[PDB]
RNA sequence: GAUAGUGGCCUACCAUGGUUUCAACGGGUAACGGGGAAUAAGGGUUCGAUUCCGGAGAGGGAGCCUGAGAAACGGCUACCACAUCCAAGGAAGGCAGCAGGCGCGCAAAUUACCCAAUCCUAAUUCAGGGAGGUAGUGACAAUAAAUAACGAUACAGGGCCCAUUCGGGUCUUGUAAUUGGAAUGAGUACAAUGUAAAUACCUUAACGAGGAACAACUGGAGGGCAAGUCUGGUGCCAGCAGCCG
């Protein structure tokens, strides 16, 4: 029996079709294709410098509820528009309009974090500064 | 302002002047003893961080 | 004590450029470091031949003192030590003097500079001088 | 495009972080050893793991097989005259069977202790950091040294430093100029 | 015919073949190939611009000269693209060499010293070499490991000579801004090494430890997952939360 064949002259069939199965395997689908750099807004990335647009206050999914305060981002490389959360208690009053951040994925690889709805990224570092250093006071936003 | 309402709220208390933790080899063997040299205190379930209440 | 007993070890003699070639491995006993100077005095008290026909390199610290090895030739005559050894090695000894060139950039743009102008520039400086005033 | 330097990676982390119970352990192991990381019982770990590695393989081929003869027993031999395995023991098969407190029961750190020279493993470490302690004539600054058995002799203070008779230096000589014109 | 020579390599005449479901042909490659690298029961999976070996290319395409060897670009000729200097007649260009700049970006160093070593070139032991080495910058990675060590006294835990109630505590431990002499390189620094000359190392005279220093951080403490239902604040807000929350 098992429906795959067997008989010491195969190999050639074993082969094309694993080809064919691995196409089911959304990992190898999206490495084979590069959606990566055709589609995603970061270009197969890790990070991307972009300027903010305005601050957006999201409101989040069901069991919880709290405006999140995110930021719209335009990115430098191609001039494609994301949403990106600005963590932390603060922090949304440390970005301002026409501002250069530092953004990287969120955590989930492409995917959505939690409870913030069509949210993908991350905001690191504003006008060449990390976002966390201001946060503890440890160093300045030296203008824009 | 919503954001960073909380933090603003908050008293500002200050961090307690304190004799500095031997860190290193040092900080190990504090460790060790404070563990499995002294046994100080057993109630069958060994507690590591105990409240004072 | 100072002590200083020094050893000549692995002792190749080589005719073919009139010299001895050995490790040298020198105690020390409470004395950091044996200098250059005074080891090649010893080897020549050790060997007979002039203090200028010896040559004493590469020197390291076993770690934790007591020792130094390095790498020690004696050559049969100074005239052969002369003819020999390299030329910065003569320098330190004290026999040969330092040759004074420029900084290699400068010699290099002087280079360059020459290889824009073809034979010796005389006739070149006079066409300078008369084609400036009229 | 000079010839590249080889690297290796003598340590590895557990596939497992928060082992309670592994952890516990580690921190008794390194209270009796009065080592300074974790790091160090990982790099014996590592150690111990590249040995069976190679000693199972051998005993995966035939015995009496030259390969097995060769390598195995030069293993063997390297073994004890670390130490780690005993003269009862010169069998590849006990090797397998060591564990990594034959490997910490041999550092410089531990001889100097078992030695007597100075009061607990702390001291003794303190001792080895600070240039006391020499071997063959060779001070010796590393704790994790791996006596070589036949060198566990000639454990001594050195010729410098004071302890092994020499310039008192520094704390005492200060002591004694101050004493001195008083 | 041409070539160094074989060959549809090209030309003339002739024949109608050649490849292909054991994927030809076409398309894509965010493809230089390999040695190898990461992972690591066995089998595998992914990566390999990059130190060695091949191969290509010197902005793009052509075309050639010299020569044993180049279809060479730190040779030339042209065109296209981009560009300098100009007295407007003309003239010069090619950093995917090294250094450096602009731009691009998430993303990468000094317009340093030298041929002493490694080798190479020449008519040549001698000259030349940004090949190469040497320092500068450098938490790319990797190795070794300082941030204390041993004492006393002063309050508790543990063995107990015996438990008429104690208790001496004879023996061992931890804890106190108690206190005590020892040890040291981190630094500095004479020297001497080192070195082409220097740095730094290794070696060392001299300075160099008592808490305020010569101060370890980075993340966590519901679970997964080691570690608090401690004390304030907040009150489905601010926020946290990879997931459950
Ligand atoms: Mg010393
Ligand atoms: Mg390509
Ligand atoms: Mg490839
Ligand atoms: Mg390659
Ligand atoms: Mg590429
Ligand atoms: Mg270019
Ligand atoms: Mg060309
Ligand atoms: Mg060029
Ligand atoms: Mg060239
Ligand atoms: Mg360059
Ligand atoms: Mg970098
Ligand atoms: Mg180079
Ligand atoms: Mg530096
Ligand atoms: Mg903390
Ligand atoms: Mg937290
Ligand atoms: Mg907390
Ligand atoms: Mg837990």
């Amino acid at each position: 029996g098992k429906g795959k064949p067997r008989g010491l002259n195969s190999a050639r069939k074993l082969r094309v079709h694993r080809r064919n199965n691995r196409w089911a395997e959304t990992t190898y689908k999206k490495r084979l294709l590069g959606t990566a750099f055709k589609s995603s807004p970061f270009g197969g990335s890790s990070h991307a410098k972009g300027i903010v647009l305005e601050k957006i206050g999201i409101e989040s999914k069901q069991p919880n509820s709290a405006i999140r305060k995110c930021v719209r981002v335009q990115l430098i490389k191609n001039g494609k528009k994301v949403t990106a959360f600005v963590p932390n208690d603060g922090c949304l009053n440390f970005v301002d309009e026409n501002d250069e951040v530092l953004l990287a994925g969120f955590g989930r690889k492409g995917k959505a974090k939690g409870d913030i709805p069509g949210v993908r990224f991350k905001v690191v570092k504003v006008s060449g500064v990390s976002l966390l250093a201001l946060w503890k006071e440890k160093k300045e936003k030296p203008r824009s | 302002a919503r954001a960073g309402k909380v933090k603003s709220q908050t008293p500002k208390v200050e961090k307690q002047e304190k004799p500095k933790q031997p860190k290193g080899r040092a900080y190990k063997r504090l460790l060790y003893t404070r563990r499995f040299v002294n046994v100080t205190l057993t109630n069958g379930k060994r507690k590591m961080n105990p409240s004072p209440s | 004590s100072d002590a200083i007993t020094i050893r000549t070890r692995k002792v190749i003699s080589n005719p073919l450029l009139a010299r001895k070639q050995f490790v040298v491995d020198v105690l020390h006993p409470n004395r950091a470091n044996v200098s250059k100077d005074e080891l090649r005095e010893k080897l020549a008290e050790a060997y007979k031949a002039e203090k200028d026909a010896v040559s004493v390199f590469g020197f390291r610290t076993q770690y934790g003192g007591g020792k130094s090895t390095g790498f020690g030739l004696v050559y049969n005559s100074v005239a052969d030590a002369k003819k020999f050894e390299p030329a910065y090695r003569l320098v330190r000894y004290g026999l040969a003097e330092k040759v004074e060139k420029a900084s290699r950039q400068q010699r290099k743009q002087r280079k360059n500079r020459g290889k824009k102008i073809f034979g010796t520039g005389k006739s070149i400086a006079k066409k300078a001088a008369r084609r400036n005033a009229d | 495009p000079r010839a590249p330097r080889t690297y290796s990676k003598t340590y590895s982390t557990p596939k497992r972080p928060y082992e309670s119970a592994r952890l516990d352990a580690e921190l008794k192991l390194a209270g009796e050893y009065g080592l300074k990381n974790k790091r160090e019982i990982y790099r014996i770990s590592f150690q111990l793991s590249k040995i069976r590695r190679a000693a199972r393989d051998l005993l995966t081929r035939d015995e009496k097989d030259p390969k097995r003869l060769f390598e195995g027993n030069a293993l063997i031999r390297r073994l004890v005259r670390i130490g780690v395995l005993s003269e009862d023991k010169k069998k590849l098969d006990y090797v397998l069977a060591l564990k990594v407190e034959d490997f910490l029961e041999r550092r410089l750190q531990t001889q100097v202790y078992k030695l007597g020279l100075a009061k607990s493993v702390h001291h003794a470490r303190v001792l080895i950091s600070q240039r006391h302690i020499a071997v063959g004539k060779q001070i010796v600054n590393i704790p994790s040294f791996m006596v070589r058995l036949e060198s566990e002799k000639h454990i001594d203070f050195a010729r410098t430093s004071p302890f092994g008779g020499a310039r008192p230096g520094r704390v005492a000589r200060k002591r004694a100029a101050a004493a001195g014109g008083e």
